[PDB]
């Protein structure tokens, strides 16, 4: 008995998203979708166990049963979507078998891109310094460091809602005397129009 | 109207140390389970309790027990808990069992990290960084930035404070802790977040910021033999004034 | 294969007396019961020694789980029921549920429940809808069909679930199921001619009297299919002989495919 | 509240044949509710070791039961099934034929 669905899966906002789960079990009562928002409880989706299509609002899920077959269809995407899509299967002996999920990845659309990489200011109570790379296009990939002293943290997308406003960042930091912002997300793939404030 | 209510929501506990997870539902539903989610794995099914007076092993029993106390509580015990234990623990209700299109309804959730020793636990270190000067005049913009650094397990929540009220627009927590050291099984974990207000929120002298960490350690009965300070939980905290200059 | 079903029964009592159980589970494919549950021992046990044989304990274990759980949502439903109908006393609550493989490979699926040994509600799988028999029993079907899920589940099952199951049955039991012992028959006097016929099985037969070619229905008293306690069962067919007239009668017999013809001299 | 009446009927497994091992059944169905009381009888008293099927269910929602005993038919001795139900004021004997 195995139920299979991808591990991870990216697409754009307001576009279209398809998540597929195959499922081999001993007898089928039906089959379920849920929602996992990290760090939080799944949430009931929806449930199949006739062929077809059902719609409940921007969510569809649909079923085969004679290919063992359904995907979860998201219509819009929108940031709020980010989440894991499980999906579960009722066996003939009413055991729900779960799928290890899909994690979706939602690319904000970023109506004007502005990548910069900024100094942030020292504290007086730490000894880093800290480094901003921020409001890039959604295409750009933050990696990780080759520095075992320097940190960089993966891209966030912050939401200002008093302007409608969203933004990529990432985060990088190191205590070393060498390390500077200008060459902090050198390992990164950034774009060419980057900007650089002159240090001080 | 409460739904599933589990606790705790974060436990540190040694080889060897006993442990009850709590688990009540409001809800009049008959059945009640209890999960483990792990990593690259659908959650598995340890004990459940298709009614009431009624208990039997899942997938996975074996080091734990249950009790279906009465309708609403179902509780789960970890007598003498393993590392192999470490996971997030779901505790679930549906109104009946044995019918095919009935829901699960899940609680919060229950972190448990099990260690052979206490000495690798560390609070986080907590630190502000005021915007660039650059960043407000690129784009009347001002991004605040707070480190939390050295921490383990990854047991924290980090809540921005502006003006002693707590804010969630404008702020970007990563949503998973870096390991400072990768390549290390029990590496302390670093976490950034990110606050962004416009360059006019941020010129005001009055307006004061405040990034503030709970993270869920050690207890009173949990003994500590280190030179360091026994790491309690605690609030670990960093704090900047809006600049007019 | 000759057509066969596979069922499952439940039975609740409001206020049963002082050993009688609450609630009690039974199966059957075709006439052999299969499987048994009741409150009182609170487990599922086979009732067929091909089915202890070919099922391993998990199988066992697990739907004594579920039959725990179905036992007390029959004692909420038939409470319910009786708060309804403002019935005192004791009273019956009734599920039947099954599928039949028939012997041309068509199915059908069937699930209707019973107060007080009466029709109560009726599924109807391919309208997707439950046939009431009065007003307690209207409300229910308003509540059971506004969850929509549940029927479609049940749809599956009846047409999917249950026949697979009934076929893998029908291969665990099929040197009991599927065999054939063909009966013996004899003519006697007693006036009326009695067409007996005893050692059969499948207990499916068909007898009846012909007078000069022509068939009696209407003259010809039909006796119980009864089983013998043997595995085998008995049966037989009464005709009134006229004492003014002779005539030609003969009895007919048919069973698994061969038919038999005893003349009366 | 409709009750429905057992309906009783006596016969052998085999065709009987005096000095012949035999077993005698009573086969009550169509009853209900499922309470019921079943005897068997040799010469008008009861038989000790008797047998019966578990409670079996039928598809128009009465119930049915087999009580059977191993039997040797001997002309002198007469036999009879004696059923109680709720629809029946006092026990009812049907004789074996
Ligand atoms: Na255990």
């Amino acid at each position: 008995q195995n139920i299979d669905q991808p591990t991870e899966m990216t697409a754009t906002e307001g576009a279209i998203v398809q998540i597929n789960c195959t499922y081999q079990t001993s007898g089928f009562n039906g089959l379920f979708w849920y929602q996992q928002h990290a760090g939080e409880a799944p949430t009931f989706l929806s449930y199949n166990v006739l062929d077809g299509l059902e719609e409940k609002g921007r969510f569809s899920s649909f079923l085969s049963r004679s290919k063992g077959y359904s995907y979860l269809l998201l219509k819009e995407l929108q940031m709020k979507d980010s989440a894991s899509y499980l999906c579960a299967v009722k066996d003939s002996n009413y055991q729900l078998i779960w799928g290890a999920g899909t994690k979706l990845i939602i690319k904000p659309d970023i109506q004007n891109p502005d990548p910069a990489v900024y100094q942030l200011r020292d504290s007086k109570s730490s000894d880093k310094s800290v480094c901003l790379f921020t409001d890039f296009d959604s295409q750009t990939n933050v990696s990780q460091s080759k520095d075992s002293d320097v940190y960089i943290t993966d891209k966030c997308v912050l939401d200002m809602r008093s302007m409608d406003f969203k933004s990529n960042s990432a985060v990088a930091w190191s205590n070393k005397s060498d390390f500077a912002c200008a060459n902090a997300f050198n390992n990164s793939i950034i774009p060419e129009d980057t900007f650089f404030p002159s240090p001080e | 109207n409460a739904g599933v209510t589990q606790t705790p929501k974060f436990q540190v506990l040694k080889t060897g140390q006993s442990m009850t997870l709590q688990c009540a539902q409001d809800m009049n539903h008959n059945s009640m389970y209890w999960y483990r989610q792990d990593p690259g794995m659908g959650l598995r099914l340890i004990y459940y309790s298709a009614s009431e007076g009624t208990t039997d092993k899942g997938e996975v029993p074996n080091g734990y027990n249950v009790s279906r106390l009465n309708k609403r509580e179902f509780s789960l015990r970890l007598e003498s808990a393993a590392p192999s234990q470490t996971s997030v623990y779901f505790c679930a209700s549906s109104v009946w069992t044995g019918e095919g299109s009935g829901e699960l309804f899940f609680g919060e959730g229950s972190r448990l990290t099990v260690l052979e020793d206490l000495k690798n636990v560390f609070p986080p270190e907590v630190a502000v960084f005021e915007p660039s000067e650059a960043e407000i005049s690129h784009t009347q913009k001002a991004t605040l930035v707070c480190l939390a650094t050295g921490f383990y397990p990854d047991h924290v929540e980090l809540s921005w404070w502006v003006n002693g009220k707590e804010v969630h627009s404008g702020v970007c927590t990563d949503p998973q802790p870096l390991k400072e050291q990768p390549a290390l099984n029990d590496s302390r974990y670093a976490l950034s977040s990110r606050l962004r207000v416009s360059a006019t929120f941020w010129q005001n002298p009055r307006n004061h910021f405040r990034c503030q960490v709970q993270f869920y350690g050690l207890s009173e009965n949990d003994e500590w033999t280190q030179d360091r300070a026994k790491p309690v939980t605690q609030i670990v905290s960093a704090e900047a004034w809006g600049r007019a200059d | 294969m000759r057509t066969h079903s596979l069922r499952y029964f439940r039975l609740g009592v409001s206020d049963p007396i002082h050993g009688v159980p609450e609630f009690i589970s039974v199966g059957y494919v075709d006439s052999h019961p299969i499987t048994t549950y009741d409150s009182v021992t609170r487990q599922k046990e086979p009732r067929a020694p091909w089915m202890a044989e070919n099922l391993a304990p998990d199988h066992w274990e697990r739907y004594t789980q579920l039959l725990r759980g179905w036992q007390q949502m029959f004692k909420v439903e038939l409470k319910r029921l009786q708060r309804h109908y403002n019935h005192s006393g004791s009273h019956t609550y009734q599920r039947m549920i099954g599928c039949e493989l028939l012997e041309d490979g068509s199915t059908t699926g069937f699930l209707q429940y019973a107060y007080d040994g009466q029709d109560f509600l009726i599924f109807n799988k391919d309208t997707l809808s439950w046939l009431a028999v009065d007003n307690v029993a209207h409300t229910i079907k308003q509540a059971w069909e506004a969850n929509q899920h549940e029927l479609l589940y049940q749809k599956n099952w009846l047409e999917e679930e249950c026949i697979a199951w009934l076929k893998r049955f029908l291969e665990y039991g099929k040197d009991t199921l599927q065999r054939t012992e063909p009966p013996l028959v004899r003519v006697n006097r007693k006036t009326a001619l009695f067409c007996k016929a005893h050692g059969f099985y499948p207990p499916e037969i068909y007898m009846t009297w012909m007078k000069n070619g022509e068939e009696i229905v209407q003259e010809i008293d039909y006796g119980d299919i009864l089983p013998s306690g043997d595995g085998t069962y008995q049966a037989w067919a009464s005709i009134e002989l006229d004492p003014q007239s002779s005539n030609l009668y003969s009895c007919h017999v048919e069973h698994s495919g061969v038919h038999m013809v005893l003349q009366v001299p | 509240m409709i009750q429905r009446t057992p309906k009783i009927q006596v016969y052998s497994r085999h065709p009987a044949e005096n000095g012949k091992s035999n077993f005698l059944n009573c086969y009550v169905s169509g009853f209900h509710p499922s309470d019921i009381e079943v005897d068997l009888l040799k010469n008008g008293e009861r038989i000790e070791k008797v047998e019966h099927s578990d409670l079996s269910f039928s598809k128009d929602w009465s119930f049915y039961l087999l009580y059977y005993t191993e039997f040797t038919p001997t002309e002198k001795d007469e036999y009879a099934c004696r059923v109680n139900h709720v629809t029946l004021s006092q026990p009812k004997i049907v004789k074996w034929d």
